[PDB]
DNA sequence: TATCTGACACGTGCCTGGAGACTAGGGAGTAATCCCCTTGGCGGTTAAAACGCGGGGGACAGCGCGTACGTGCGTTTAAGCGGTGCTAGAGCTGTCTACGACCAATTGAGCGGCCTCGGCACCGGG
DNA sequence: CCCGGTGCCGAGGCCGCTCAATTGGTCGTAGACAGCTCTAGCACCGCTTAAACGCACGTACGCGCTGTCCCCCGCGTTTTAACCGCCAAGGGGATTACTCCCTAGTCTCCAGGCACGTGTCAGATA
């Protein structure tokens, strides 16, 4: 497969991540593996995020995920929690 | 005028995980900042590694140490298996 | 137009289901003062970023983007608006 | 709490909001997803702020949350 | 309240430094093995947990006082670190 | 290990906070969470040192760490 | 070979207190300080350049960027000072 | 020099180098190293005249970091500046 | 509870970002060396801490009284909808050019050592 | 302690080496400016009704007080290891030189992404 994302298995786009690395001025040269990493890790983070979410969704039998989903899913686990506790969410609510 | 956004790929994900539930337009675009704002705090912090190391360029390993400082233990340790795991994937081919 | 004391906009009932949603019980009279000169002091702080932050990109319009930075600058990183 | 419904009324903490800026620069406009985003913005710092002065208010062994404690809380968040 | 004053009148520093600094080497081997700790960071590490034990206590006490009482308690302490997050 | 911070150094530390009477219990409970502070500071600071590849932490290691805590401490190059 | 400020620091305490010293420790903390503040600054300014779209970090973003990070009446001094010194470099 | 041009005792060629090495931005404008230095330079004046004056109080001719911790915790604006920070030896406010 | 619907999901069409090959250069990996700080161990002093005791100031509980807040009902106000009409300003494109990047060449400011000197504290007699 | 002289040692001045700042000139283009355009904001108008305001009431909570009981504080005494200074050595940080290897850059090639147009069912609308 052509696109390295595809080379990587991973859903996001590697292309897109190394494009903005070099045109976001972190540093004057980007790794070849570094967008591949950092791509690896922000689907991991968004594939976590959305697993909370959807049992969230499934408690409240909806098939669609809003934003009180994500507000209730990011407030009950303690490490995103942890790392958005300083984070507010559109119509996001807060825990009962 | 194009314009960028994870939506595609967010819609994915979900599509991976809970593959019978779909998401509203206002989740996505929270979604879509949340990427944005990590990609930028961890892009952030690798500069922040390599000028302190003086060193010009961003590699695989100032990522990880990157992630390991910003994400909470559990977290930290699960996104740098998943990380390197990709890279070797990667570099595989 | 002119604009005037539109700080009381912020009714009784208005803070009392704010404290409510925050668990608030019983609620002392004297806080809906007090909330309100606390809110006042919060969007005095970040409108002046928002504010700087259009009037340096040369606009006269304040963005919600233009509020989600001023809001960033304060530490409260927000979603849901690009 | 059930729900997320803003909670302040739209309108009047839209001259809110002007007439504040009314004080730093005058003729500035406002763009609706901006008024939306600090009204957002400040439901969700009141709600923490309530929370930290019920935190204080059962701390002093009270029930009803005075001035004092909202003081104590912004104190205490430095 | 002698000792107050006279201890926020000076900047000399209060833990004593062996003891401390085997504090440090015990969490950083826990973490992970043969570090070296520059008698720089070690002191710089003295700085910062004082002055944030300081703060730490200052703000107990406001939270004593606060609840009417004088001594401060455990529970006046979980206060001032969940406040402030 | 960690009981080398004595009782009467709390007692010295809360005086310049302040304090003027002190229950038992805060001491343990001081020495829990200064604990748990450098847990966190260190961990920080090994991490930046381990990714510089070098074995002995420096000053300017633990700077940077305190600087990722919101707590930039001045002094120290 | 090493850099610092601390030179400079100290042409500014005479300028100020003509009969005043500072200690080395002293210095130091004045050092950490001035680049502490200057690299929050020009951190500040890149992404006031960036935010609009511009590769340029010119004295308009800093201006700005002074607006921002500091409070009322020092960043009035400030900007005041500072658009002193850049008119002045201009006229010369 | 520059700062001379400015009128600055502070280095705007160094302050021209860092701004560049630092990677803040692709390229630099003329004058925002001069508007930077200057600003600097009022910041560290501010600092060191209530450093002076704290040390005047103090009976003390030497500026050491104790006055540097009491004239920033006091004065209200530079405290809002740097409430945030630590002071090596800095002390606490009586 | 249809139904409808438009919100999600679906096709298609375009094209623009992404991908592959080649190059070259400087950036980073490596090793080799130099030497410094780091640890470690001992003995000596002694201040610092550890322990015990006595009492008493302070936490805690209970009680009593007052009153400020929650509730409800009725009355009043304007917040919200739409709706409609106007344009100021954002956004986008097109043009020019003043300003910054590189580099070559020169100079003295800064750096670090060298020395020297009395301010603040060391030192040795009161 | 004080107290004058010491001293010392941190400040402070000086010396000289210098390498980074300065300067000139050139070339490129980012940025300034203008022109168009098309929304998105503003206002205003009427209406509806939901919300807010006020009154009255009573009662649950705050607050002061007491009265106990006991947990810290201060003192004294006894034990300890923290600090010290030395010295020994040795691990690694720093510095340098050298190599190869990776990445910016380019061209060139094209297909997944994204917009826009389109169908259709989960949830809102009916």
């Amino acid at each position: 497969a052509k696109t390295r994302s595809s080379r990587a298995g991973l859903q996001f786009p590697v292309g897109r991540v190394h494009r903005l690395l070099r045109k976001g001025n972190y540093s004057e040269r980007v790794g070849a593996g570094a967008p591949v990493y950092l791509a690896a890790v922000l689907e991991y983070l968004t594939a976590e995020i959305l697993e909370l979410a959807g049992n969230a969704a499934r408690d409240n039998k909806k098939t669609r995920i809003i934003p009180r989903h994500l507000q209730l899913a990011i407030r009950n686990d303690e490490e995103l929690n942890k790392l958005l506790g300083r984070v507010t969410i559109a119509q996001g609510g807060v825990l009962p | 005028g194009r314009k960028e956004s994870y939506s595609i790929y967010v819609y994915k994900v979900l599509k991976q995980v809970h593959p019978d539930t779909g998401i509203s337009s206002k989740a996505m675009g929270i979604m879509n900042s949340f990427v944005n704002d990590i990609f930028e705090r961890i892009a952030s912090e690798a500069s922040r590694l390599a000028h302190y190391n003086k060193r010009s360029t961003i590699t695989s390993r100032e990522v990880q140490t990157a992630v390991r400082l910003l994400l909470p233990g559990e977290l930290a340790k699960h996104a740098v298996s998943e990380g390197t795991k990709a890279v070797t994937k990667y570099t595989s081919s | 137009k002119v604009l005037r004391d539109n700080i009381q906009g912020i009714t009784k009932p208005a803070i009392r289901r704010l404290a409510r949603r925050g668990g608030v019980k019983r609620i002392s009279g004297l806080i809906y003062e007090e909330t309100r000169g606390v809110l006042k002091v919060f969007l005095e702080n970040v409108i002046r970023d928002a504010v700087t932050y259009t009037e340096h990109a040369k606009r006269k319009t304040v963005t919600a983007m233009d509020v989600v930075y001023a809001l960033k600058r304060q530490g409260r990183t927000l979603y849901g608006f690009g | 709490q059930k729900s997320s419904e803003l909670l302040i009324r739209k309108l009047p903490f839209q001259r809110l909001v002007l007439e504040i800026a009314q004080d730093f620069k005058t003729d500035l406009c406002f763009q609706s997803a901006a008024i939306g985003a600090l009204q957002e913005a400040s439901e969700a710092y009141l709600v923490g702020l309530f929370e930290d002065t019920n935190l204080c208010a059962i701390h002093a062994k009270r029930v009803t949350i005075m001035p004092k404690d909202t003081q104590l809380a912004g104190y205490i968040c430095r």
